[PDB]
This record gives structure tokens, C-alpha cells and sequence, in this order.
């Protein structure tokens, strides 16, 4: 976990990419979360099995439990982005979110299912400002959680 | 029915939204510090809360307790969530319902959940300074009450 | 006028609001560059517009023209204003009315103001790349139509 | 104008204080504008007669023309703050803004009436995060507009 935290917090390029991409995503926090969850279930349909409390996750915004989840997820991303100045903050925030996923029996490999969904969400919502390094930055951040799982 | 009534009332009350957003401007300058302050105030005024927060360990350690820091920061994003839901009733309702589910799972009653208001008042006073007002407390309490209707 | 009707229709249309915010997230990355692009496109497809903007001098000179630069940036903050008004009908109405007065004072009519839609499309193709979709242009056209109604 | 711009943009401290205070004000752009105008007309009712198009300016949010004006004014502040990393941008934005005020017969001395109203707005909205350096920063930024009038 410490090594993974340092990879993120110690890289100005990763921090700048997370911040500029978050700038775009924050134009519509709710829509970002719903699009990310849609891409999760589309690009990784195997993950649907974990989210049955939410009912028909394919219904998007109309499914209120999915909507509430998607919004909360997006504030978790907001939290990560606001944790970049303090490796100890990023660590404890990651550890908190890891506790939740460990208790839902989500492995590091399973959690990594988000990476391609996130990449596609970034492409769709950033347009020509997308770059592969932006996806890499978010993959590195996900890697911190994976190390904690 | 009751959650809907209270959520519709929050979305319909413009003056209350002004108070929430103004105070949010000060509460969110230092999300981590404000979260820790809010939690400290909760533990001061509710002895029972320490027990409900057993996972966090030695909460008296404040910022030096990593689990308490992680929690306290997340609590502040939950308040941001509320602030961002004030113009959309279905949004506010789904946010509230999710909060209610989480607290039900941790055996938090409506009466226990209401223990946050005093702590918010004291935190608001610490941050708003010479421009604290009582009406801002009631504004936050309205949000708390929507969750209490769901618990 | 149809301003109230069209403002209400935009605020209540979640589908369109989503498209406006998503594309605005891209358009607003580079406020100056995107503003200058919108204006460059306007002058290319509506050469008649050039005379209306004579205060700015050489409207073909892009960023090298300081007055065009200041204008184009300020235009983008008018769009930010509209975007931030999409959850409040009376807010949207009053800011639309404000900018309508600015344009009325330059004898800019509704159909003249409509000449921005092509430029918005070309700018969206440049900014969205392979993710461009005409449905977003229609979303912007609907918002533009609220201002047109006020002219 | 160039020298007044440089006093602001050349000062790390002024830029930091403008940015942090703007962060707070941006929690409620509309309320910021309305409060600033209320403070202007309360502290400096002499300025009311400059505003001949907005109806009864003391009616605040209920007056739609005042409301539209107050909101739009706050986006001018947003634009100034977003211009701080590029002196040439701040210059051209302020010059445009100056033309708008010259058209309404506003001199530099008249425009300076906003300084004490701004200080009060900052104090009220920032609580214990206010400091006098914040007021200093905004007075310097107002000075750029005064230099352009
Ligand atoms: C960047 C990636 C992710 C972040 C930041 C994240 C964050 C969260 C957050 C904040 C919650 C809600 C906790 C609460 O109740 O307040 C949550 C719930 C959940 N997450 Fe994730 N998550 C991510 C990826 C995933 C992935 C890839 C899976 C599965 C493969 C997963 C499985 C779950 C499950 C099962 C729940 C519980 C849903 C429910 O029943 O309410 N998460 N996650
Ligand atoms: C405005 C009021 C409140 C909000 C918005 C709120 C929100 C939250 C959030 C977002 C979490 C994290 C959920 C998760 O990750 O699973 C949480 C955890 C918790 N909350 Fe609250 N909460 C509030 C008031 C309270 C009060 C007054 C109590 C008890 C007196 C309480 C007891 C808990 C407990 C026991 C946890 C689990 C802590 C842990 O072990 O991680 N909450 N709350
Ligand atoms: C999204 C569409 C548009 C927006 C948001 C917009 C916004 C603005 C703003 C904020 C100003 C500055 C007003 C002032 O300071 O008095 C302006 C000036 C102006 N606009 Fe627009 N505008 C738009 C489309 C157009 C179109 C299509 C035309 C004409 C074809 C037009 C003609 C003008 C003219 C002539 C001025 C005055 C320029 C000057 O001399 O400074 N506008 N516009
Ligand atoms: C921080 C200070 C100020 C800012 C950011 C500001 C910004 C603005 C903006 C953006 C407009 C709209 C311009 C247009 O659309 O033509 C405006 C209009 C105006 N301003 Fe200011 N202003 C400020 C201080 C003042 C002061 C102190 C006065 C008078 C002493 C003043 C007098 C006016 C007048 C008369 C108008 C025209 C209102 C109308 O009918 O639309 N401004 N101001």
C-alpha cells in the first residue's frame, strides 16, 4: 500500500492528470457516477452479481438505489482527488474504502474490474482532452485500493 | 410518504438552501479538520457514540487516529452530497435512503442520529465566527430530519 | 413572450440537461481557446456578423487580438452562467433576460443570435472528436432558443 | 493597467488569497452577488443612482433584474480569478469590463466605492478564515479596474 500511495502522491504527472480529469468529471458528479456504473456493467458484466441490493442495475438513473450508489461512488473519487497532497490521507481513505469492499468479499482482482470502465468513461466525458496517461493515473489510484484488498 | 414530504419541503425552501450553502462555504475549506471537529464534538456530547464507533479504536486521539481520519473525511463528503442534492427531490430522496440503509445496518436509531445537530452547531459556530446564526443550525437539522424519517 | 415557457421546458428536461453539462465539461476546459474557436467559426459561416463586432477590430486575428480575446472569454462565462442556472427556472429566466438586453442594445435579433448553432456544432466536433453526437447540438439549440425568445 | 495587473499577478500571496476566498464565495455564486450588491447600496447608497435600469435595487433577489445583474457580476469575479496565471488575460478581461462601466459613467473613484462592501462580504462569508490580507488582495484587484477606467 505504501509503495502504491507513493507512486500516486509522488508523481506530479499523475496528480495533474487526476486533477484535470476530475475537473471535467465534476461538471456533473451524478452523471459521472451513473456513466461509470453503466460502463462497469457493460464492459464488465461479470460484476453485476455483486450489486444485487441495487436491483436492476441496467435501469440507470431511474433505479433510485443505483442512483444513490452511483452518487456516493463519485464522491469517493472526489475524496481521492482531494487526498493527493497527503500520502497519509490517501492511505487512510483507501483503507476505509478497502474495509467496505473486503466485507463485500471483493478481491483486488475483482476491484480492478473498474479500470477499463473508468477508461471508457474518461474517453466519453473528456473528448479530445483524454489521454492514455489520464487512464493510467486512475489505474494507479485503483492500484492503491487493490494493494489494500 | 414522510421522507417524501420532508424532502419536497427541503427542495422548496430557498432561504434554507442559502443558509446551507453559505455555511458550507466555511465548513468545506478544511474538510478533514472540520470532519474531525464534528466527530470530536459528537463524542463530547454523546458518550454512547464512542461505542457505536468501536471500529475506529481510540477516538480520543483525533487526527492521530487513521481510522477516525478516514471516517471523518468521508462524513464531510456526505454533507457535500446533501448540499449538491438541494434542487432535485428524487436525488435528495435516494441519497437520504442510502444514508438510512447504512445507519440501520450499524444499529443507529432516529434518536441517535439526531445527536449530530448539537455537534454541527458547535462546529458551525467555530467556523462561521462573528457571522454564526441560529437559523443555519435549523437548516442542517432539516436535512438530518429527512434521514431520521427513514430510520 | 415564450421565455418563461422555454426556460421551464429546459429546466424540466433531464435528458437535455445531461447533454449540456457533459459537453460543457469539455467546452469549459479551455475557456479562452473554446470561446475564440466559437467566434472564429461564427465569422467563417456568418461573414455578415463581422461588421456587428467592429469594436473588436480585426476579428480574424484570434488570440493576437486582445479585444476579441476579452470578448470571447467573457462569452464563455455567460454560458457558464446559463449552465449553472439549469436547476432554477427563475434564475435561468433572469440571466437570459440580462444577456438579451446586452444583445437588444446591439440590435441583435432572434434569428441572428441563432447563427451561433453551426459554430457550436463545429466547436463540439473539434472538442468531442469521435465522441461527437448531434443530439448535444440540439441540446445547445434548445438553450439558445430561450435567449432567442427574449430578443 | 499593465502595472496594476502586475501588482496582482506578480504576488503569490495576492493570488493565493484571491483564489482561496473565491473558493468560499463560489459555494454560492448567486448569494455572493446579492450580498455584495446589498452591501454596496447599504454602505454606499450614493451609488444607487448609477443603476437606472435595475428598478428598486434594495429589493434584492425578488427583483429579477437586480438578481440577473448580481449573478452575472459574480461571474465577472470568477473570470478575474481564473485570469490570474496570465497577466495578458487579466488585462484584456479588465479592459473589456472597463468599457462596460465607462458606458455607465463610472469613474475609477466611483468604482472604488465597492472596496468596503467587498471587505464586509468577505468577512461575512469566510468566517474565521477571513484575514485582512484577503481584503488587501481584493482591493488590489479592484485597483486594476480603477487603472483601466
Ligand atoms: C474506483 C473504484 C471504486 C470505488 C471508489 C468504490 C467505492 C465504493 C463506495 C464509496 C461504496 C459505498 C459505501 C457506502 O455504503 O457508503 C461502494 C459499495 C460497493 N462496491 Fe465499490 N467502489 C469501486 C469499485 C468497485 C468494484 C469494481 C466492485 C465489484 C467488482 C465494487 C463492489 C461494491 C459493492 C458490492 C458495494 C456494495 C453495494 C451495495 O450493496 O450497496 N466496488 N463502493
Ligand atoms: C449528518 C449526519 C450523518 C451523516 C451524513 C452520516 C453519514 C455517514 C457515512 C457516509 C458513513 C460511512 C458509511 C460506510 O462507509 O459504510 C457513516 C458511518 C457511520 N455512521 Fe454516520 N452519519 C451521520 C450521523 C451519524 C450519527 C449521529 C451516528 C451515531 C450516533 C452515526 C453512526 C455511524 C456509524 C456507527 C458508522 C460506521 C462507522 C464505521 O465503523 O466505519 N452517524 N455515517
Ligand atoms: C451562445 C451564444 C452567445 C452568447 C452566450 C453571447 C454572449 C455575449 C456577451 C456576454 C457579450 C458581452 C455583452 C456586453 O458586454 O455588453 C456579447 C457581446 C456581443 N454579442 Fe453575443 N453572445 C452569443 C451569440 C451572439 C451571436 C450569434 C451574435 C451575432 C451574430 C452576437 C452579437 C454580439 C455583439 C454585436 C456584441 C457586442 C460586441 C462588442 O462590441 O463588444 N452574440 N455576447
Ligand atoms: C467588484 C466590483 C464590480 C464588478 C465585478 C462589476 C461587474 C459588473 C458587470 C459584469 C456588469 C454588467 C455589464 C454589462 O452587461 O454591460 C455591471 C454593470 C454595472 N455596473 Fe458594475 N461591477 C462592479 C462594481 C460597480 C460599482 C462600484 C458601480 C458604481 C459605482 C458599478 C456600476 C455598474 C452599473 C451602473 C452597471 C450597469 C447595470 C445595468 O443596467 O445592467 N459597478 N457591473
Amino acid at each position: 500500500v505504501d509503495a502504491a500511495v507513493a507512486k500516486v502522491c509522488g508523481s506530479e504527472a499523475i496528480k495533474a492528470n487526476l486533477r484535470r480529469s476530475w475537473g471535467v468529471l465534476s461538471a456533473d458528479i451524478e452523471a459521472t457516477g451513473l456513466m461509470l456504473m453503466s460502463n462497469l456493467f457493460t464492459l464488465r458484466p461479470d460484476t453485476k452479481t455483486y450489486f444485487t441490493r441495487l436491483g436492476d442495475v441496467q435501469k440507470g438513473k431511474a433505479n433510485s438505489k443505483l442512483r444513490g450508489h452511483a452518487i456516493t461512488l463519485t464522491y469517493a473519487l472526489n475524496n481521492f482527488v482531494d487526498s493527493l497532497d497527503d500520502p497519509s490521507r490517501l492511505k487512510c481513505v483507501v483503507e476505509k474504502f478497502a474495509v467496505n469492499h473486503i466485507n463485500r468479499k471483493i478481491s483486488g482482482d475483482a476491484f480492478g474490474a473498474i479500470v477499463e470502465p473508468m477508461k471508457e468513461t474518461l474517453k466519453a466525458r473528456m473528448g479530445n482532452y483524454y489521454s492514455d496517461d489520464v487512464a493510467g493515473a486512475w489505474a494507479a489510484l485503483v492500484g492503491v485500493v487493490q494493494a489494500a484488498l | 410518504s414522510r421522507v417524501a414530504e420532508l424532502a419536497n419541503a427541503v427542495v422548496s425552501n430557498a432561504d434554507q438552501k442559502d443558509l446551507l450553502r453559505m455555511s458550507w462555504g466555511v465548513l468545506s475549506v478544511d474538510m478533514e479538520g472540520t470532519g474531525l471537529m464534528l466527530m470530536a464534538n459528537l463524542f463530547k456530547t454523546s458518550p454512547s457514540a464512542k461505542g457505536k464507533f468501536a471500529r475506529l479504536g481510540d477516538v480520543s486521539a483525533g487526527k492521530d487516529n487513521s481510522k477516525l481520519r478516514g471516517h471523518s473525511i468521508t462524513l464531510m463528503y456526505a454533507l457535500q452530497n446533501f448540499v449538491d442534492a438541494l434542487d432535485d427531490v428524487e436525488r435528495l430522496k435516494c441519497v437520504v435512503e442510502k444514508f438510512a440503509v447504512n445507519h440501520i445496518n450499524r444499529q443507529i436509531s432516529a434518536d441517535e442520529f439526531g445527536e449530530i445537530v448539537g455537534p454541527l452547531r458547535q462546529t458551525l459556530k467555530a467556523r462561521m465566527g462573528n457571522y454564526f446564526d441560529e437559523d443555519t443550525v435549523a437548516a442542517w437539522a432539516s436535512l438530518v430530519a429527512v434521514v431520521q424519517a427513514a430510520l
